[PDB]
């Protein structure tokens, strides 16, 4: 004889991915249940008369008088070293035919951010190897910096090279530099996913890179969850002395996803028809990127939000919504990519929040006060547009900002060694390039670094084992640079 | 068994069964009506009572009247019988050439193929068309996307394209005709057994067609796609064979999907739409791709809601495609077709390891150029030319010629532009405007370029002038 | 008097009581939770049932779960025990030093001064910030607004008076962390620390500090501000000395309320803000005040959605303000920091009678030169400086000049810069942009005015630009 409707309810209506419950008198709130079929769902309406449940998975497979059954918990998913390699969706459910993912940990996905104690200031580099941001809007471990712009500026091309960028450590034995990497897609087509993971394995960069994927036909659920349960596969790394990388691509069709099930959840609208706390939905998210103190192992997780602009609007809601959560933002413009701005990065509209303190001394002397010049460089260089007598500081302030500009240009798939962009940015910095063609830098900079690489590997390599340019590297660097800008202003 | 109508508004049917309740996705038959009228489960109210969404009209119902449950989605004839024939929405006959004999039937709802059958081959589809090939090519099993503004060129380029690549591709076709002009569907057909790709006295057809127009109800128009691609699937599928899919027009899909929210009574997203709008479209989206198993090269024609690039239907359109060409009103009405926006069209395989550094670079350089036009357009529109300096006076003429040199005379287009249509080499086309950068032609007057095929007319055109 | 859990929908909780219904802005006791649950109480939607809002996340909550009225609103401890530590929202210790080692508590709610204790007292609080000292100083037991859009430097702002006053202050320091960065939090204790502005061995610390970040539930964040408040009001009533109170970022205490105003069963107002945007603003506000019987020098960071001034948030928040900081993302893309629009921030005490003459005829000299640029730029940028008269192209370069004597490299932001912090007195200051203005650098190139403390260095650095 049943009367227990504590443990059990029934489906009383089910659409558009939202099944209202009778009964489940002892569900907890953001509770997973269980459906007759075998479907998932999350319980985030506790109402007098009924339960409000979100649904992971096709509705097809609920019908009005199903039973519905509690799990007793919240979201888990599998958590480890295990992943790397793999191809999973938002339940870490292995999507890409090389067999079950076997982790021996777990962790639930709805954690809440460490803390002010547990945590300690950014202070070690996140090299990107993509010399316009390492130099100008550094990224440290433990920092949140936001990729922001309109569709095909080149956003997720920033995050793709600094996975492929992460090798040089990985393959190394010293554990406190190596970095694991999350690619978190969401809303994105599975043949996009599948070339980028393509690509990904040519440059054998899967082997320390999870992809958690919740695409377009993954229903709404799925893709609202899927940051969460990457951001929690990160902070196993975090929370045990080692540094974990994550992207999200992209948030802006995350808050979609959310949006779609708070208004079938019939939750009132706020802007733009988003929920009145999509802020909170982002900023519970990217807390949790974070570096840990020497107590708490001194591990980290690092994240690259990805934001989609409409025309370019840095200044609009949601986008501003991100920007006042991340540490900063690297925004991209569709004018300056088709200059040959690539990447095309706008210098006076990105920040980094940490600054110098996630550089290496090296380059924090080559590039110290470039981003300030650069952004004064561009204002210059618009007030000057007409060929109106200038001064020689004002010249010399546009030769510079022309010169610097062609140096931060850079191509995919070749992330850079900081030694190396070091090496290039000292030839700008120093004035060595002030008296070429604005045309031919790229060709300098290509033939100089190749030189360097080739007959001065002991300078590089000191260069990145000091982790400075010493007073020795500084009169070397001098004398190469001299006697080759001799040689190719010929 | 037996259910009874309780409520109608529009397209919007709400049932109530006495035993046993349909799941949601099947078809119900509407008893007594002289045509058939499907309804599809869409949702599960509560007290034994469904809400459904009418494939065709809903005048004449009254509340009482009898529904029966199919026991299945809506399911359609697939196979090479559809092949030379029209059907609509339930894939019924409409072309009054009898039954549809197929050996096969398929539910129009599949899900989208897996992660796992993804193909990550891009391969170069060459279409003649100059813009195209050169800023923004298409790949062979690729998606495209031809976003326009009304009368901007959307069906022209289609049209153009199937003429392009059709004839050249070895397999079948299917077109889905979604909320467009039915008149539109009759010139297609008509033309297609004139030219024999059609064949009603063989089974030589090499395409089959499906249709549901602007004179449809918005049930019809939402699933009407759903028809077209599940024709598409079986082709892909089951005979493991290249198909082109023409879909003409995809926004229609989601334009009817707002108007029938609006009578679900669910709370309105941005710009009125349904708070579904991505999810439906991804749904729907994700079946229209290339798979392992077989190939698809898609073409969508793509509305924009009064021009409005950043509506939500275009908009969340970008994503689902590998290469887009985006015309512009403003374009067209400076005299240049096809009105492509060169500087707001791409492709996933314009990349210098795909298309070989010299594309590339005449692309990009081509591309640079425009913009340095572009963002002076502020001060011409006021002073005009002649007040610019010497060096963006050049850049200025050759953008100017460069932008001339990217319109083309269309086949399907003869009686607008009065001029016999070309198709362009791809090696042509790359140096025409690597010449055009190089100053080759700086003396040469603008209008030379203006509606020619391959560089070499654009010289004979300025030697008639002068 | 005991409750039950009737629903649960994010951080709106409803509980049903069988008798003593507890009034509005009780604090509420969720039993069976591993850390304290507080509910408070904002609305009785009728048949025994009271709407309230969780100061922690509802994870977990179950429908029949009982809930306790405390008798009281939410309770904190106050006192000089709460000097160098970190308290939340309901005052527990998030600093791992074990119990706040007070016995003195206040209530998070109460009433503002009355018209009576108000002061009429203001005088000049010099920042050794060229753009504020200049144009809209402050006054000391005055209320301060550094409004600005996502990321143009209201919080770097907030640190470098903090560096520039707090740090010789006579009195104690109240900071609230109100809905930002958890790092910036972090970053500003072990600051203060390294500074001895907090000592966590003797009983020398000056600053409390109060923290609900954006990593709380919109309960917490509505409500931290009043926490920190609290601290505050004590220490200027109970005491009579001088407070300052540091308040990063205020907006956060109305999105909060935003948040959750759909689910208490409001129609929206415009924008989508609550109907009650504006009176739950002056009850908080209203509080943050010099009286009769204490000082409080206030300074509020002011978030600006979608960088519109004009948004319902910052609009309603001018008027509870007496100097005005107006910070600007197209001034901060152009390298000036700090980013402070000239023509757009204002001070009550900008006044020739306070101020003197020489100061006022200065600062509206510069912002008179400013305007006559701005209404140009536009024109000369299609039509050329060529066109312009001499007296119109002396006002341009004077003005580009008088644009980058206003920037400032702060101590604070040398990890942004790469320039030593610079603090310029107000002498110097008026002086400085007196001379600009009187055509005494006109010979001088633009440059050497950029990210410069007093003019000697502009001097100094023209010379460095030569060779």
């Amino acid at each position: 004889t049943s009367v227990d409707l504590e443990e059990t309810g029934r489906v009383l209506s089910i659409g558009d991915g939202i099944a209202r419950v009778h009964g489940l008198r002892n569900v907890q709130a953001e509770e997973m249940v269980e459906f007759s079929s075998g479907l998932k769902g999350m319980s985030l309406n506790l109402e007098p008369d009924n339960v409000g449940v979100v649904v992971f998975g096709n509705d097809k497979l609920i019908k009005e008088g199903d039973i519905v059954k509690r799990t007793g918990a919240i979201v888990d998913v599998p958590v480890g070293e295990e992943l790397l390699g793999r191809v999973v969706d938002a339940l870490g459910n292995a999507i890409d035919g090389k067999g079950p993912i076997g982790s021996k940990a777990r962790r639930r996905v709805g954690l809440k951010a460490p803390g002010i104690i547990p945590r300690i200031s950014v202070r070690e580099p996140m090299q990107t190897g993509i010399k316009a941001v390492d130099s100008l809007v550094p990224i440290g471990r433990g920092q949140r910096e936001l990729i922001i712009g309109d569709r095909q500026t080149g956003k997720t091309s920033i995050a793709i090279d600094t996975i492929i960028n992460q090798k040089r450590f990985n393959d190394g034995t010293d554990e406190k530099k190596k970095l694991y990497c999350i690619y978190v897609a969401i809303g994105q087509k599975r043949s996009t996913v599948a070339q980028l993971v393509k690509r990904l394995t040519d440059a054998d960069a899967m082997k320390y890179t999870i992809v958690v994927s919740a695409t377009a036909s993954d229903a709404a659920p799925l893709q609202y969850l899927a940051p969460y349960s990457g951001c929690s596969m990160g902070e196993y790394f975090r929370d045990n002395g080692k540094h974990a990388l994550i992207i999200y691509d992209d948030l802006s069709k995350q808050a979609v996803a959310y949006r779609q099930m708070s208004l079938l959840l019939r939750r009132p609208p706020g802007r733009e028809a988003y929920p009145g706390d999509v802020f909170y939905l982002h900023s519970r998210l990217l807390e949790r990127a974070a570096k840990m103190n020497d107590a708490f192992g001194g591990g980290s997780l690092t994240a690259l939000p990805v934001i989609e602009t409409q025309a370019g609007d840095v200044s609009a809601y949601i986008p501003t919504n991100v920007i006042s959560i991340t540490d900063g933002q690297i925004f991209l413009e569709t004018e300056l990519f088709y200059k040959g701005i690539r990447p095309a990065i706008n210098v006076g509209l990105s920040v980094s929040r940490v600054g110098s303190a996630a550089q290496t001394r090296a380059m924090k002397q080559v590039a110290g006060t470039m981003k300030l010049e650069l952004a004064q460089y561009r204002e210059v260089a618009a007030f000057a547009q007409f060929g109106s007598d200038l001064d020689a500081a004002t010249q010399q302030l546009l030769s510079r900002g022309v010169r610097l500009t062609e140096l931060l240009k850079q191509g995919q798939y070749s992330p850079m060694a900081i030694e190396e962009q070091v090496a290039v940015i000292y030839a700008g910095v120093r004035g060595y390039l002030d008296k070429l063609e604005p045309s031919k830098i790229t060709k300098f900079e290509n033939a100089f670094l190749s030189h360097v690489i080739s007959q001065h590997q002991a300078l590089l390599s000191k260069i990145r084992t000091d982790g400075k340019i010493s007073e020795e590297s500084d009169a070397k660097l001098k004398e190469i640079v001299t006697n080759f800008l001799a040689g190719f202003e010929a | 068994t037996t259910g009874r109508i309780v409520a109608v508004i529009g397209a919007v049917v709400d049932v109530q069964f006495d035993e046993g309740l349909p799941p949601i996705l099947n078809a119900l038959e509407v008893q007594g009506r002289e045509t058939r009228l499907v309804l599809e489960v869409a949702q599960h109210l509560g007290e034994s009572t469904v809400r459904t969404i009418a494939m065709d009209g809903t005048e004449g119902l009254v509340r009482g009247q009898k529904v029966l449950d199919s026991g299945a989605p809506i399911r359609i004839p697939v196979g090479p019988e559809t092949l030379g024939r029209i059907m609509n929405v339930i894939g019924e006959p409409i072309d009054e050439r009898g039954p549809i004999k197929t050996k096969q039937f398929a539910a129009i709802h599949a899900e989208a193929p897996e992660f796992v059958e993804m193909s990550v081959e891009q391969e170069i589809l060459v279409t003649g068309i100059k813009v195209v090939d050169l800023l923004a090519p298409y790949a062979k099993g690729g998606k495209i996307g031809l976003f326009g503004g009304a009368g901007v060129g959307k069906t022209v380029l289609i049209m153009e394209l199937i003429n392009n690549v059709a004839k050249a591709h070895g397999g079948y076709s299917v077109f889905a005709g979604v909320g467009e002009r039915t008149r539109e569907g009759n010139d297609l057909y008509h033309e297609m057994i004139e030219s024999g790709v059609i064949n009603l006295k063989d089974a030589t057809s090499k395409v089959a067609l499906v249709y549901g127009q602007m004179n449809e109800p918005p049930g019809a128009r939402a699933r009407v796609a759903l028809t077209g691609l599940t024709v598409a699937e079986y082709f892909r599928d089951q005979e493991g064979q290249d198909v082109l899919l023409f879909i003409d027009n995809i926004f229609r899909f989601t334009q009817a999907g707002s108007e029938v929210s609006a009578l679900l009574g669910r709370i309105p997203s941005a710009v009125g739409y349904q708070p579904t709008l991505a999810t439906d479209m991804g749904t729907m989206q994700e079946r229209i791709t290339t798979t392992k198993k077989g190939s698809i090269t898609s073409v969508q024609a793509i509305y924009v809601p009064a021009d409005d690039l950043t509506d939500p239907a275009p908009a969340t359109t970008f994503a689902h495609l590998d290469a887009t060409t985006v015309l512009s009103r403003a374009i067209a009405e400076l005299g240049i077709y096809p009105a492509v926006d060169p500087l707001d069209s791409t492709s996933r395989i314009m990349d210098p390891n795909i298309v070989g550094s010299e594309h590339y670079d005449v692309a990009r350089g081509v591309q640079k150029i425009l913009q340095d036009y572009k963002s002076l357009q502020d001060i011409i529109a006021i002073l005009g030319m002649d007040e610019l300096s010497e060096e963006d006076k050049l850049t200025v003429s050759r953008a100017r010629k460069i932008q001339r040199f990217l319109s083309q005379p269309f086949q399907v287009a003869e009686v607008f532009t009065g001029h016999l249509g070309k198709l362009v080499p791809l090696k042509e086309t790359i140096k025409g405007f690597q010449q055009i950068l190089a100053g080759e032609y700086d003396h040469l007057p603008e209008q030379a370029f203006y509606m020619v095929g391959p560089i070499e007319e654009a010289v004979a055109k300025a030697d008639k002038l002068a």
